[PDB]
């Protein structure tokens, strides 16, 4: 998994591969590894996968309910104080590593969060195993006073740094921005370099290949009147 | 089997259109402790080779011996010793690659990563790894410990192919593995400042750089950055 | 504690055809999750019309080519030039490999060529040197993904013909030189796919009577 | 405990279970009946654990009846089976599992079926026309595989009852010193005091 | 794996199965577990797979040095004991070997002997050893007799091979079949347990518990 | 301390009264007018904001409100037990639905789950 | 010792042309020993399709907690669970034993009623879900039918099609498996029909 | 990690680099180890970022509450609070924490509080892994009543030769100080603090 | 192996062995021999690692078959058992020691009188009226103890014998198959061929 | 242990505390671990007592076997021996030596070898547990070509604080002097240098 994200003139980017993997085996070639927590505030997940969905959606619940009860749009800093409580208290066994990034009316955040419950502020972070080959682009390429167009550029070349060079990282890299007094942008599948070649042969076989034993008409409607 | 004691980083380089480039910092570091700060860690053996040595420094020196002892024994009884009969960068590796396995083997490795960078008789590039397991591989770029995690992905940005080799000056890379040691400064808790550089060139010969540091450090933004979350 | 062996990764796939015989490998090389280099050869011709692939542990393999080499090379010296035929060379790496019984090459290794009678001839081995002909042997990182394919593209297992339901099965014809290779490539293609230390090339060495020629191609690189 | 072992006939379940109480050096006690009336048409074998094999399988004797007492009704051995299982399924998280395997044969009166029960003790079950726990399955299916017929007698069930014994008396390094048989069918249950 | 032998009046039934698996992992189906040590020796794969190729093919040379020596055939005897004494020189390195070394010379008449890699020699009438042995002894067990044919007795290894090829996860694939004979060993074919089961159950009656 | 009121303070009364739920009818007759109409397309609810002091924001009373993103409701009665019954009615449709099945739940369910609360309140302690 | 491999056993999944194809092998077994041929590891409740591979006994209990649940759904709902919502169901009763799970792999297959729209769905022993297009595989044989899906399947085949494509893929992975075969089942799902095929294979 | 406050003439001062390593790599370079709990009641963090993060927060809300019902808080009684919280959690912790604070009536007060949890009031006060190279150093050259000036040349050098030879220890010195007159911020960059 | 028995009576020597030999799950054979003759009147069983056993035996064989030859003469069974306590303590301290229990039994031609020597892998040498190896001892040394007269018949021991082999065949949990017995006196060894 | 071994204008001085312990018990309070190998070279020794005694006696016999052969060895060579010894035992020695030694031809050297058995060439070296605590000190303190009598401070001063902080070390602080005048033994106690 690479993850990045990347603050810019008027608010933040995030950034995400969309390879899951189980051990060396490819289990999804394009999964969705960036997450609402609410409208504006978006995180991406490395670590156990559950931990890092189930942890979005519960906190992501609460920060709904918190947003109903004080009539105000959810901020960052809630659901960053949420998150780290609710990890701290698991020690570590929930294994969601997140970055949290956002807008609300205090303005535009970004913050990193380990499984333990420590958490950090940055202008740019990477996570993952691909992390220090993002992080590797983040350190030659980061500016102050970057451009909404230079940090998608960024955010996605830095993905791209995990997917080519990282085995844990690959296929499409997805991008959710979020520009202060703007509807979040959800760029799914932004990038799509990873498609597969056709393939030599057709491997569609002839009606009648597999032998069977039994047919049979499955009742998959109700008990039937008359 | 030991346990290395005095260690040397990363070692970083690649290929150019008419050569090679190599390069690690100048430190020897005690687990956390960054110990020593003057240990040079290129060795070149004659004017078309240099051998880059990450991992125990005590192994590095021992190494250092068997290469300068390699340029006396192939003097001895050899007329063309500085011409057609000089040692090749692929005679000093296939050497090293010996050892290195051959220790392995016996249960007692020199406990290194080390990458032989050179320049053929021919013109030919010629870059590959050797580890204290034996394992042995070429690539256009070549890093050890971090530089393999960090300095890789950079370097691979400029030569990402063996196609690419030709259309890299000599400028153009060693601008990428300056940046690279930049960053591995920024990242890597076992790095210093200070590095060495060599570029071997087949038309102007072994260039050595000695006491190069790490500049144009961005540090700046860090003002701004305050607590860990909700501090103001 | 000094683990004296390590994963390079790879895949190999050995196909022995009618009267010839392929023997391919991606040209990754890896570490954990970083890659060492995107061209790293795995298969060699060993002379004599004989190919050859150690897959695994990449310092054990490179030996035991190399000794292999050294072999047919003293093979020659000792007996006249005599040709190394494949099921000589097969029992000949048993010894190097079993040797080593109680430290062995951490390979998988493959050797392919044409019998003495000019037929395609694929040999497996082992670790410590147990040995077999087969018509069809992947190796490495993605065998599982591989074989089953195999089993039922090249010897058609679980296809029967249709209209007699499972009463006749579909029969065994042979196969060229350019339906292997279209295999060979498919095989490579799903494994890139589905393994992350499978990708970047794949390079085929084909054995004729001809001699041994060599084909590449590109595979994913992430 | 060792060998269960389970055949289920034409009309009826056949139930044989090991005599042998061993405990470490010496063999305590060669006549144990390793089995439950759990209803009058439903037996349980069992082996496992020392303590836990009684302990589970009065346990379940124990609720089974207290049901038959309240509805006034024997339950199909489907669903005393499935009983069991949830017992079992529910005591292998627990903090100290039941460490009890079991065969259940019944005679469903309703259908006019015997019907046999192989639960393991992690909660596994399959209905089979044979079955076993343990090691007695490696030994026994081999001829139960060749023999059986789904149409056999209770006889023709017994004799080949016998064979899989005398293969285990055989091949097998522990004097389990022999078996209790009992037939369960639509008169209930009985034993086969000489085999 | 599934390997036996068994002596009867017209010689030895040697059957094996054809399975060779890492973990769950089915790395073969067609593996060769007899080991044709020379025309008038068999050897029974198991355990290590190279161990048992290795160790008897070289006993393939000790029994040619033997009678080119001694201008005589090697007996059983002095065969297997030439196997059982090397391993256990070995005895602790870790080798892996349970093998049938089945001959049949002029003064023993048919003979088979269990040879094992923690030096254990015995000499039997029947002998299984494997994963799915315990399936094949019962098969053997409950129709062995000495007067069986040599048809018969061919087909009581075959069935054995296949009852535990059913039962045991491990055993499978295919079924090599030889009958050994006082001037040599005689091949009897290759027989894929997925035709042979169907095959069987027809024709036999068996495995009924199985749907075809 | 502790709540030692474990009884019911809702009965039945002779003639089969439940006082309380009538008392409390009474008091949601003595309520603001609120109402509901259903359309093709369209619900729409209504109600007066009764501003009890014209220095009141009465922005700020919200009779009206969202529980689910498609699901809203009004009231007619006392303002506080309202405000309330939003606050469970709005957790209820997540913590028995939501973090359930990963979709907020149908109006009827919902109104179920409110209904429940409102219930309880008639017979526990 | 390793749970998930006690028993044996292989799901696929696949989405065909406004059509879903489910299979599994028959296999039950004790490691080494085969204990039961017949022991079906997918299941349905009203129109949608669960398939659970791994420890036996968490199978057949995780099947009796999701019947449960969706009659209970129903008689409250008014209506049949759909595949989307079940899988979400699927996924919150796993992650509610994140600490001591069931040692299952679940796969979900179905056509939603309203939307005709075909589905599937996997998932990890703690309820990650894995929503494929094209696939799903689970079981000890996954890595085996990863690679015959990769290379046999191609998308918008049509039922009868699909039908082939899945009984090979599942078929010859199973054959590459110590512990799964024994049989195999093979369910065709469409909008309003579903046809149930046993498949003849290797019994070994 | 390299941290200390050093009490002055006119207050206290505290001290810290911004190197978080996962291992060998650094996490993060620019961290801020200066964690304000009161407003002139801060600290500086060692050991488990978990743990130490987690205990102030709680300490800033015990804080917090005391002011609303009692007034400002002592920095006594703020290194209490934390002593508390690291003394009963001792076996569930790794935390190092340096407590410093400026009052009108006690002025410039630091309390270090070791991975036990026992609390020791000092004049001035080092921890973190860095902290170790300059024992000796520190020793030498701490005098009692030293100018803002000298306070922080103090800190600045001593806290350049922890980054020296400590990797785990780098990137930018940060610095609180707290006086009658506020809470000023000072950085100083590696081009800075390596040439001393 | 198991069970190995010996008794000393009046005029001979009787060595009783079990006929199992198991291998972990199966009993691979249920008529193995457990001992060699290492003289014309010196008879020697032995039980213990798989392997070791005949190794260490036929080891003995032939170097008691050697002093034969050589000197034209029958060592005494006092001497062989010296020699082979020696080879079994020099085995103790080598770097895989012999794991073989060994029971002697021989007739001195010299005395004319029957000795029962146990030995145990250590080197543990002890001249005895009956001995045995393991667990055997365990449960037949109290029949012994009770019944033995060093004025037996060889009739009378092997009745002995017969109640101590019950015994085990009764309370011990391993089917050892039964047990040959041989007897050694003046006019050399001799088979049981029924018991 | 605390050695350390510093160059000088006039040659090389090595320093040394006098502190060995098994465990918290002081089993000598007076060790000498300044050791002379040859004339005017000597060495400090820190690690395992019976390595390092081992070690430097097989040196003093090679230098001496040498010196009847080719004269007076160098310092270089000294240190090459004990490298040679360090390198190749690696595996079964525990010995951190600091070696030591005035030549005419090249003055005052100084070369540690630690743990693994490397040779490092330095201006000056500190080793020992009590050198961790004054990395900072002697970096800032040192300077080249110092005058005797600020070469004995710098030690005095150095070690000082390495007693003051390491429990491993203390008792005299031992000094020998090494320059073309001879040979030059120091002595420095307790209440003479806990005062600095
Ligand atoms: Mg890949
Ligand atoms: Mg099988
Ligand atoms: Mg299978
Ligand atoms: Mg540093």
């Amino acid at each position: 998994t690479t993850i990045v994200g990347v603050k810019f003139n008027n608010g933040v980017v995030i950034a995400a591969d969309t390879r899951s993997t189980q051990g060396p085996i490819v289990a999804d070639k394009n999964c969705a590894k960036l997450h609402r927590i609410s409208p504006k505030i978006w995180c991406a997940g490395a670590g156990t996968a559950a931990d890092t969905e189930a942890v979005t959606q519960l906190i992501g619940s609460n920060i709904e309910l918190h947003s109903l009860y004080t009539s105000r749009e959810p901020r960052v800093v809630s659901a960053l104080q949420m998150l780290k409580q609710h990890l701290f208290k698991y020690q570590g066994h929930i294994g969601a590593y997140l970055i949290v990034a956002g807008v609300d009316p205090t303005g535009s955040h970004l913050f990193s969060i380990h499984a333990h419950g420590s958490t950090d502020v940055g202008y740019y972070l990477s996570l993952g195993s691909g992390s220090l080959a993002a992080m590797a682009v983040l350190e030659s390429h980061w500016k102050q006073d970057l451009t909404k167009e230079e940090a998608i550029k960024l955010a996605s070349d830095a993905i791209q740094a995990g997917i080519w060079n990282d085995l844990g990282s690959g296929s499409n890299v997805d991008v959710c921005v979020m520009e202060i007094g703007k509807d979040a942008e959800y760029l799914r599948n932004y990038l799509t370099p990873n498609v597969r070649e056709e393939k030599q042969k057709s491997y569609k076989f002839p009606r009648g290949t597999t032998a069977v034993l039994k047919e049979s008409i499955v009742n998959i409607c109700d008990i039937q009147e008359e | 089997t030991q346990q290395p004691i005095v260690t040397g980083t990363s070692v970083i380089s690649m290929k150019y259109d008419n050569g090679v480039i190599i390069a690690a910092d100048n430190l020897g570091s005690y687990g956390s402790l960054l110990r020593f700060n003057g240990v040079e860690r290129l060795i070149p053996v004659g004017d078309n080779t240099v051998v880059g040595i990450s991992g125990d420094i005590s192994d590095m020196q021992h190494i250092e011996r068997l290469l300068k002892d390699l340029v006396t024994e192939n003097a001895y009884d050899n007329p063309l010793a500085d011409a057609e009969e000089a040692l090749e960068p692929s005679y000093i590796f296939e050497y090293l690659a010996t050892v290195m396995y051959q220790r392995r083997s016996k249960m007692n490795p020199l406990w290194n990563a080390i990458i032989v960078a050179g320049v053929q008789s021919n013109g030919d590039q010629f870059l590959r790894y050797v580890n204290l397991l034996g394992v042995t591989y070429s690539s256009p770029t070549l890093a050890t410990g971090f530089g393999a995690h960090m300095a890789n992905p950079l370097l691979r940005k400029v030569v990402d192919r063996e196609s690419d080799i030709p259309k890299t000056t000599v400028q153009v890379a060693e601008e990428a593995i300056v940046n690279a040691m930049r960053v591995l400064y920024y990242r890597d808790a076992r790095s210093s400042r200070n590095f060495s550089l060599a570029i071997i060139d087949k038309n102007t010969g072994l260039t050595f750089k000695k006491n190069l540091q790490v500049e144009n450090m961005k540090w700046d933004f860090a003002k701004d950055i305050k607590g860990y979350g909700t501090q103001k | 504690q000094f683990n004296p062996y390590g994963d390079n990764g790879g895949t190999i796939l050995g196909i022995a055809g009618e009267d010839f015989a392929v023997l391919a490998g991606d040209t990754r090389n890896i570490t954990d999750y970083s890659i060492n280099s995107r061209y790293e050869p795995k298969v060699f011709d060993c002379g004599d019309n004989i190919v050859m692939s150690a897959n695994g542990f990449a310092a054990d393999g490179d030996a035991l080519v190399k000794r292999f080499k050294n072999s047919v090379k003293w093979y020659h010296f000792d007996h006249n030039d005599k040709k190394l035929s494949i099921n000589s060379a097969a029992r000949n790496i048993q010894h190097l490999l079993y040797g080593k019984r109680f430290f062995p090459y951490y390979v998988h290794t493959i050797i392919a060529g044409l019998d003495e009678d000019g037929k395609g001839a694929v040999y497996s081995f082992d670790p410590v040197g147990s040995y077999e002909r087969e018509q069809c042997r992947a190796g490495g990182a993605a065998a599982s993904l591989i074989m089953p394919f195999l089993d039922n593209q090249v010897n058609f297992k679980n296809q029967y013909e249709p209209g007699t339901n499972g009463k006749v099965k579909k029969p065994l014809k042979y196969l060229s030189v350019e339906e292997v290779i279209k295999l060979v490539r498919d095989s490579f293609t799903s494994a890139t796919e589905r393994h992350i230390q499978v990708g970047d090339g794949l390079e085929i060495l084909i054995v004729t009577k001809d001699g041994v020629r060599k084909e590449f191609y590109e595979l994913k690189r992430d | 405990m060792d060998i269960i072992l389970g055949i289920r006939v034409q009309d009826s379940v056949i139930l044989a279970s090991s005599k042998a109480v061993t405990r470490g050096i010496s063999v305590l006690k060669d006549s144990d009946d390793k089995t439950r009336q759990l209803s009058p048409h439903t037996l349980m074998s069992f082996a496992g654990e020392a303590g836990d094999t009684v302990q589970f399988a009065e346990y379940i004797q124990a609720n089974i009846q207290l049901y038959s007492i309240r509805e006034d009704y024997e339950l199909s051995p489907q669903a005393v089976s499935s009983f069991v299982r949830q017992e079992l399924a529910k005591s292998i998280r627990s903090r100290r599992p039941y460490q009890v395997n079991v065969l259940i044969g019944g005679y469903d009166k309703k259908k006019n079926k015997p019907e046999l029960y192989q639960i393991d003790y992690l909660g596994t079950k399959v209905e089979l026309p044979y079955g076993a726990h343990g090691y007695s399955g490696f030994y026994t299916f081999s001829l139960l595989d060749h023999h059986y017929r789904p149409d056999m007698t209770t006889e023709e069930g017994l004799d080949l009852l016998k064979l899989c014994v005398q293969e285990l008396e055989k091949r097998m390094p522990m004097d389990f010193k022999g078996v209790i048989v009992k037939i369960v069918d639509k008169d209930g249950i009985r034993q086969v005091d000489d085999f | 794996t599934t390997t036996l032998a068994f002596r009867f009046q017209g010689g030895i039934i040697v059957a094996v199965d054809s399975r060779a698996t890492a973990g769950n992992w089915v790395a073969s189906q067609t593996v060769k577990k007899v080991i044709e040590i020379n025309p008038f020796l068999l050897g029974t794969m198991a355990g290590g797979a190279a161990d048992c190729q290795f160790w008897e093919t070289w006993l393939g040379s000790q029994c040619r040095l033997h009678e080119l020596r001694e201008k005589e055939r090697i007996s059983v005897a002095a065969a297997s004991k030439i196997l059982s004494n090397l391993v256990y020189q070995y005895k602790g390195a870790g080798l892996s070997m349970g093998t049938m070394i089945c001959g049949y010379t002029r003064k023993e008449g048919p003979t088979i002997y269990y040879v094992d890699s923690d030096g254990t020699r015995l000499k039997g009438d029947i002998f299984c050893v494997g994963s799915g042995q315990t399936f094949a002894y019962g098969v053997l067990d409950s129709n062995y007799k000495w007067d069986l044919s040599v048809e018969d007795a061919l087909y009581l290894g075959k069935r054995s091979i296949l009852a535990a090829a059913h039962r045991n996860a491990y055993s499978g694939g295919s079924v090599n079949l030889y009958h050994v004979t006082e001037d040599g060993w005689i091949y009897h074919g290759n027989h894929d347990v997925g035709e042979l089961f169907w095959k069987v159950k027809e024709e036999e009656g068996s495995f009924n518990n199985v749907i075809g | 301390m502790t709540d030692r009121y474990s009884f019911s303070l809702t009965t039945f009364s002779p003639s089969g009264k439940l006082g309380q739920i009538d008392y409390a009818l009474t008091a949601v007759k003595q309520g603001v007018t609120s109402l509901g109409i259903k359309a093709t397309n369209g619900v729409v609810i209504a109600t007066e904001k009764k501003s009890s002091s014209p220095l009141a924001m009465s922005e700020t009373l919200s009779k009206v409100s969202l529980l689910t993103p498609d699901i809203g409701a009004v009231y007619s009665g006392m303002g506080p037990d309202y405000r309330v019954l939003v606050d469970k009615s709005r957790k209820v449709a997540h913590t028995s639905y939501k973090r359930i099945y990963g979709e907020y739940p149908p109006t009827k369910l919902l109104v179920s789950e409110v209904a429940k609360i409102m219930q309880e309140a008639t017979q526990s302690g | 010792s390793d749970p998930s491999s006690i028993n044996g056993g292989i799901v696929v999944a696949m989405t065909g042309k406004d059509c879903v194809a489910i299979a599994c092998d028959l296999r039950l077994g004790s490691q080494s020993l085969g204990v039961s041929n017949k022991f079906e590891k997918i299941f349905h409740y009203g129109h949608v399709f669960l398939g659970i591979t791994g420890l036996a006994t968490d199978v057949t209990t995780l099947n009796e907690m999701f019947r449960y649940k969706t009659n209970l759904y129903k008689l409250k709902e008014e209506r049949a669970i759909e595949p989307e919502t079940f899988t979400q169901l699927v996924s919150s009763s796993l992650y509610e034993r994140r600490f001591g799970p069931y040692f299952v792999g679940p796969v979900v297959a179905g056509i939603n009623s309203k939307s005709g729209k075909p589905f599937i769905a996997g998932f990890d022993l703690i309820g990650c879900i894995d929503e494929a297009k094209d696939f799903i595989v689970s079981g000890t044989a996954s890595d085996q039918l990863f690679g015959m899906c990769e290379s046999l399947y191609e998308p918008n085949l049509e039922p009868e099609d699909l039908f082939e494509t899945i009984s090979q893929a599942l078929l010859n992975a199973a054959d590459r498996d110590a512990l799964s075969g024994w049989g195999a089942v093979v369910y065709i799902i469409k909008k309003d029909e579903v046809v149930k095929r046993y498949l003849k294979m290797r019994q070994d | 990690t390299s941290i200390m406050a050093v009490t002055f003439k006119d207050g206290v001062i505290l001290g810290a680099d911004s190197r978080t390593t996962t291992g060998a790599y650094i996490a993060n370079r620019v961290t801020d180890k200066l964690t304000r709990v009161h407003d002139k009641i801060w600290c500086c963090r060692s050991g488990s970022a978990a743990d130490t993060q987690a205990i102030a927060d709680i300490v800033q809300y015990h804080l917090e509450l005391y002011t609303s019902q009692y007034g400002t808080p002592s920095t006594e009684t703020a290194a209490s609070v934390f002593k508390e919280l690291c003394y009963e959690n001792k076996d569930n912790l790794t935390a190092g924490i340096i407590v410093a604070g400026y009052d009108d009536k006690n002025k410039g007060e630091v309390y270090t509080i070791p991975l036990g949890g026992s609390v020791h009031k000092l004049p001035y006060a080092i921890a973190g892994s860095g902290s170790t190279f300059i024992y000796g150093y520190c020793d030498k050259n701490f005098r009692e009543n030293m100018s803002k000036e000298e306070t922080v040349d103090f800190i600045k050098h001593s806290l350049s030769q922890a980054i020296k030879w400590d990797g785990s220890s780098g990137g930018v010195i940060r610095m609180v100080v707290l006086t009658a007159a506020g809470v000023e911020r000072l950085i100083f960059y590696p081009d800075e603090y390596e040439q001393l």
